RNA sequence: UAUGCGCAUAACGCCACAGAG
């Protein structure tokens, strides 16, 4: 939740020791999903009214 | 048959050892905690009873420098014994002072 | 601070006459069958929820 | 139970050396937790303890009939004046010490004399344990009752709540291996 | 704000996105029992028909477990308290017409 | 509740 | 039923004080004064004797041998 | 030296928000040399402070002038000389926030610094030219002493 | 600051207030709550006494039934010296001269043949209709009759009412007394109660005069405030503050709750030891100090056996 | 009947000796737990463990 | 009561509460330097809870940072009428706002909002950062501390 | 309540019969307790009850 | 199936009351 994101921005180093896959080969490959969100934001900039 | 267990830590330092005193409760535990906390070379000391179903206490002593935590335990035992010996002497002398003053003031 | 109609009773296509006074875009109802027969089943789903 | 609707299971038989002794040289014989008061509002138990302490101290027997105390002549004013006449606190509290620590407790502990009742519901008539035993002669499941040394149900809502855990071999345990695992013969054709 | 904490934008985004990926339902989870027991268990803390009169000018609906049974178990064409609720427009002509 | 007989 | 040997709360012997208590009350003492004359200072001791209902004299009217 | 701040304050008010924790008074003070003002929770059983008291407030990073060794471990057995021998009331706490006002001009002459002495709080506000040694999560020693004039 | 034995021996003193048989009020000055509570707890639950453990009934035609009468008899203090006996071993159903005592209770109620005269009180109609504690007869086993003089082993109180009979009814039984500490069962506890309280110090923060002195005298226990007519006007002073019970009634008087200060004198205890009668109470306090010395010596011997 | 206990952990339950000497578990005998099961066989059905 | 501003402990009382909350800790119990060094060494109650927290977070982990509120509101403390100070927001320094920094409880009371059955508090944040076993240990050790 | 049911224990042959051993008269009771002579069959004991949170075992209705 | 020592004994439902949470 957006109120709990400051709890998550603090305690950052403690969470990353529990998530060993920031650098892993299979995951941390955000190309398809980030390109799809960039496509959605480009559409929504070209179309302000849905 | 063994009443005393000394449980060192995972480190082999022998400066942080938990003493398990079987058949014992808050009497000796709290009096020993008082007399061991008088030692300047003791970092930490407390006792606790493990469960009401059991009859034993855990007693932790942590020392500062190179002395093991067996020496404050033995010194606290000797100091509590000397305390109780002096209290015994004072109490018996005062009771004997009462019985002589009372038996002569009515006669 | 808007003003809201509230009727005890339901006739969904009767209020379609008055589209110039009422905001029929935000029409709501308790009856899930009336919403299911007027606005479809995916609207009645949100009415249940 | 007390006489006010305060029932309670004995949790612990606490030693007398570990019990908080008052300044009069007195331990209690029952400890009551003060959190049984706010949601339940049995104020008459506080008045009964003040009144029973006055009744013991002065050698009296007090009237606890309802509707004899108004708001002008309150019950707590009356029994506080009785306790004040006995040289105790007006509000029913005493200076207790700690039997575990030796130190005088910082709070000022409300103590009195409450008349307790022992209910007939004892744990000696309620515990039961079934490892194996008799089975129902129709279904080959365990039988019911603790006098016949029988089994307890793992009913439908327990089945539901254990399906919600995702533990399927634990239902298979409780509801097939520990009730009735029979081996039938079928013609596979 | 002072004493920055050696955290970036992109590694914060990666933290939140990996946490979102790990917060998914595992395959196997009986979500229907959880939904059933999550409608049913709070229903024990719901009384029966409190009867708020609330004046004459307001409305009342069916409360509690009878209305929850109308929604779920019966799916009735005729509920006890039917209702519609339409906002009106802020046009002056609309307020003189309503 | 009484003055002690044995002096200090 | 019968007077308890010790007080429940503290272990004061109260069982030897029942006939003394009855003889003090028949000698027209107040119950508070009769509990003072027995040395019952704590009110734990004092309710043990004040509130004692002696069911054994009622329970021995059904004495069987009647002979 | 490991002195982070040093001034002479003067108690202008006591508990203005009116909360009255037992054994604790909140002292709203105001400086003499600087633009500083103080809000300070003190223990008033062991060290009572009245209205109009003038005291000398020092905030240090260590108690030892012979090199800021900065142990943080507490030996009661150390009889070596300290800063605390010249003071009357000494605490020890962590700086949990520092803040000010800036609009593309850093440390624009206001810089609060909130220090918590195990629950007894403290802000030290003023011009940021005196509040440099503070940062968040740092350990500081409060060292105050009443001046007898 | 280390443990200074010399400073303790300077500041420690015991002041005896009152000592008779079976009661003892004294003071301990300059000792901590840990050691004072240790002494209190030893007196409550670890100084050993002799008490009835097994009751061998032969006939019991009374209405005080058997398992009730056994508990009844276990709660009677036996005037023996517990230091001359030992603990019975685990599993000895038959105790020897070392570690057990025997008491025979054998009372039969019969109707009073003569001198009844058609009266109504039971003391004239019946004989042995109340079973007291003088009916318990000590049965010396082994050489206990030579070790103990006659009339030494007995119960403490004779006139504790054991049971109550009617003609025809009979109590015939035999009791075995063993040694134990009051931690095990409360029947072994040698004290009625043993406790302490710190000494109160009431001070006057302001001189109290007139009717306020009488209000101050009545807001405390009788004896602590001596109100006296020095000029003819009355002033109040604290005189023997030991009498105060901390009713704290002065804190309800709105005017006078600012002139006094009720605190306690730190490390100044007032013990009260009330023996049941098995040992004298000064002997109980001596044995209670020796018990804690024995605990310390127990674990020092454990440390020396490990080393 | 249940009673409270604080001096066990939150993930623990307090089992009486009434139930602990009556509820059994079928532990198969492997060479690495045969000393424990052998001591348990010697203790028998009325001595825990 | 213990994490209220003004609850002080001497060294003996501090160490007995800390050990009686940590019933058997393997390894060395690490301690906090006192809140007040002169006139007398005094620990606040927040340092007792903080020592307890630092000694049950696992050894290869960093202790948690937290900032929430308490169930006891800030107006529950007010005795007199509040005099408004101009340059001072009162709830910047108030026992409602809980602040935890590297395990140490720096401000705020700990009531049902933390370690109760209430979200976003101390033990829920221990459940989210550390395991559920660590939340079990926090609920166990705080219970023993508070009963002590 | 396990009280004092009756006075004829040998004359009564019924299946269970709960007897309190030493029951006490209440020190604080209404006047109807003495109108109906309820000290013939008392059902409780006076206890020195202290209302304290001391042990950890008395929360949630336990005692 | 349980107890006792392969052997001997005992091998349950339906209503209605009462109660516990
Ligand atoms: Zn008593």
């Amino acid at each position: 939740q957006p109120k709990q994101f400051p709890f998550l921005a603090s305690n950052y180093e403690v969470i990353m020791k529990s998530q060993h896959l920031h650098e892993v080969l299979s995951r941390a490959d955000p190309k398809k999903a980030l390109h799809h969100f960039r496509a959605i934001k480009k559409w929504q900039s070209k179309h302000p009214n849905t | 048959k063994t009443a005393l267990e000394m449980v060192q830590a995972a480190g082999t330092d022998r400066h942080c050892v938990t003493f398990v005193l079987h058949e014992e409760d808050h009497t000796l535990g709290n009096s020993l905690r008082y007399m061991i906390m008088k030692n300047p070379e003791v970092e930490f000391c407390g006792y606790t009873t493990t469960h009401p179903s059991e009859s034993k206490i855990n007693l932790r002593i942590q020392t500062r420098g190179t002395l093991p935590a067996v020496e404050p335990f033995q010194r606290g035992l000797n100091e509590l014994m000397n305390v109780c010996q002096h209290v015994l002497d004072k109490f018996e002398a005062s009771i004997k002072d009462y019985k002589d003053q009372k038996a002569s003031r009515n006669e | 601070k808007e003003l809201v109609l509230n009727t005890e009773g339901i006739n969904l296509p009767e209020l379609f006459k008055y589209a110039e006074v009422l905001d029929l875009r935000r029409l709501y109802s308790n009856d899930i069958h009336a919403i299911a027969n007027t606005y479809g089943i995916e609207a009645a789903l949100r009415v249940i929820e | 139970a007390s006489r006010h609707g305060q029932k309670g299971i004995l949790s612990r038989l606490w030693p007398a050396e570990d019990m908080p002794f008052t300044e009069s040289g007195m331990v209690p014989d029952i400890l009551f937790n003060p959190h049984g008061f706010p949601s339940r509002m049995t104020i008459g138990m506080l008045i009964e303890s003040m009144a029973g302490k006055s009744a013991a101290l002065h050698g009296l027997c007090h009237d606890a009939t309802p509707f004899i105390f108004s708001e002008e002549n309150s019950a707590l004013e009356y029994f506080g004046e009785m306790l004040k006449a006995a040289g105790y606190n007006f509000y029913g509290t005493e200076r207790l010490y700690s039997g575990i620590s030796g130190l005088e407790l910082e709070a000022d502990i409300f103590i009195g004399v409450v008349y307790y009742q022992r209910l007939r519901h004892m744990v000696s008539d309620k515990f039961q344990v079934r490892t194996t035993g008799a089975r129902d002669r129709v279904t080959n499941q365990p039988i019911g009752g603790r006098n016949v040394q029988g089994g307890i149900r793992f009913g439908e809502m327990e089945r539901d709540a254990l399906l919600a855990h995702g533990t399927s071999f634990l239902l298979h345990d409780r509801l097939f291996n520990c009730s009735d695992r029979s081996v039938a013969h079928v013609c596979v054709k | 704000s002072y004493e920055k904490s050696e955290l970036s934008l992109d590694r914060l985004r990666t933290l939140l996105q990996l946490k979102w990926q790990r917060s998914l339902c595992e395959p196997g989870e009986a979500v229907g029992l959880l939904a059933a027991q999550s409608i049913g268990e709070p229903s024990t803390q719901m009384t029966l028909n409190t009867f708020h009169f609330a004046g004459r000018g307001e409305m009342n609906v069916t409360l509690g477990i009878p209305r929850l049974r109308e929604i779920l178990m019966v799916a009735s064409a005729n509920i006890k308290t039917p209702m519609m609720s339409v906002p009106v427009l802020n046009t002056k002509k609309a307020l003189k017409r309503v | 509740g009484n003055p002690p007989v044995t002096g200090p | 039923m019968i007077i308890p040997v010790r007080c429940f709360t503290c272990g004061k012997i109260v069982g030897n004080k029942w006939e003394a208590y009855l003889g003090l009350l028949q000698a027209e003492y107040t119950e508070g004064d009769a509990l003072d004359a027995l040395g019952l200072k704590r009110y734990c001791c004092r309710r043990m004797l004040l509130a004692h209902v002696d069911l054994i004299e009622k329970l021995l009217n059904y004495a069987p041998l009647e002979k | 030296a490991g002195i982070l701040f040093e001034d002479i304050f003067d108690v202008k008010d006591i508990d203005p928000e009116g909360k009255k924790f037992d054994r604790v008074s909140r002292l709203h003070c105001e400086s003499e040399s600087f633009k500083m003002d103080l809000i300070l929770d003190v223990n008033i059983q062991i060290y009572p402070v009245d209205l109009g008291d003038k005291f000398r407030l020092v905030i240090a990073s260590t108690l030892y002038e012979d090199g800021t060794l900065d142990d943080g471990e507490y030996n009661p057995t150390d009889d070596r000389p300290s800063r605390a021998d010249q003071f009357e009331y000494v605490m020890y706490g962590k700086v949990y926030r520092i803040e000010g006002d800036e609009t593309s001009t850093e440390a624009a002459t206001r810089l609060s610094a909130y220090v918590s002495y195990g629950g007894l709080l403290m802000r030290l506000q003023g011009d940021a030219n005196n509040l440099h040694g503070f940062e968040v999560d740092s350990r500081v020693y409060l060292l105050m002493k009443k001046l007898a004039f | 600051d280390a443990w200074d034995q010399d400073r303790f021996e300077k500041n420690f003193r015991v002041d005896v207030v009152h000592m008779d048989e079976n009661s003892l009020e004294f003071d301990m000055v300059g000792i901590d709550a840990a050691i004072a509570n240790a002494f209190r707890r030893i007196l409550l639950a670890e100084v050993p006494t002799m008490a009835v453990e097994k009751v061998l009934v032969y006939n019991n035609t009374s209405i005080v039934q058997d398992e009730i009468l056994a508990h009844r008899l276990g709660l009677i203090p036996i005037h023996a010296d517990p230091r001359l006996f030992e603990y019975r071993n685990q599993g000895d159903e038959e105790g020897t001269e070392i570690d057990t005592l025997q008491f025979r209770l054998q009372v039969r109620c019969t109707r009073n043949p003569h001198a009844a005269k058609d009266s109504s009180d039971p003391n004239e109609l019946y004989v042995n209709h109340k079973v007291y504690t003088r009916h318990m007869t000590w049965i010396p086993l082994g050489n206990q009759a030579d070790l103990f003089p006659e009339g030494t082993i007995r119960p403490v109180h004779d006139d504790i009412l054991i049971a109550q009979l009617r003609p025809g009814q009979e109590i015939d039984l035999l009791m075995h007394c063993v040694k134990g500490i009051g931690k095990d069962h409360a029947k072994f506890s040698p004290v009625a109660t043993a406790s302490y309280r710190l000494l109160p110090d009431i001070t006057l923060l302001e001189p109290v005069e007139g009717e306020a002195a009488e209000e101050l005298s009545r807001c405390f226990s009788p004896g602590v405030i001596e109100v006296q007519e020095v000029q003819g006007k009355k002033v109040a002073r604290v005189a023997n503050p030991r009498l105060d019970t901390f009713s704290r009634e002065i804190f309800r008087n709105e005017k006078l709750k600012k002139v006094v200060r009720l605190a306690r004198v730190r490390d100044h205890y007032i013990f009260s030891v009330e023996s049941t009668g098995v040992l004298p109470p000064d002997v109980l306090v001596s044995e209670a100090i020796k018990v804690l010395m024995g605990k310390c010596r127990r674990f020092l011997d454990e440390l020396d056996a490990v080393q | 009947v249940i009673c409270p206990d604080m001096y066990i952990n939150t993930n623990e339950i307090g089992i009486p000796m009434v139930f602990a000497t009556k509820l059994t578990y079928p532990q198969p005998v492997t060479p690495w737990n045969v000393q424990e099961l052998r001591q348990a066989v010697i203790n028998g059905p009325n001595v825990h463990p | 009561s213990m994490t209220t501003r003004g609850c002080f402990f001497t060294r003996e009382h501090y160490m007995e509460l800390v050990y009686r909350g940590l019933t058997d800790k393997v390894g060395r119990v690490k301690l906090l330097s006192p809140s007040i060094l002169k006139p007398f060494p005094l620990w606040t109650g927040k340092q007792v809870v903080s020592t307890l927290l630092i000694n049950i977070i696992p050894e290869d982990h960093i202790p948690l940072n937290l900032s929430g509120k308490a169930k006891i509101t800030g107006k529950a403390w007010v005795k007199e009428t509040p005099r408004s100070v101009p340059g001072f927001n009162p709830d910047s320094m108030c026992e409602s706002q809980v602040i935890i920094r590297e395990g140490e409880l720096l401000c705020g009371v700990l009531d049902k909002a933390h370690y109760g059955s209430s979200a976003y508090g101390l033990v829920h944040c221990c459940y989210e950062i550390y395991g559920g076993e660590t939340s079990g240990k926090v609920l166990t050790c705080l219970a023993r501390l508070f009963t002590a | 309540t396990m009280g004092f049911p009756l006075l004829t224990y040998q004359d009564r042959s019924d299946n269970k019969l709960y007897r309190l051993q030493t029951p006490q008269s209440p020190l604080v009771r209404p006047s109807m307790y003495d109108y109906y002579d309820m000290d013939n069959y008392p059902i409780g004991t006076n206890a020195i009850v202290a209302v304290i949170s001391y042990t950890g075992y008395d929360m949630e209705d336990a005692m």
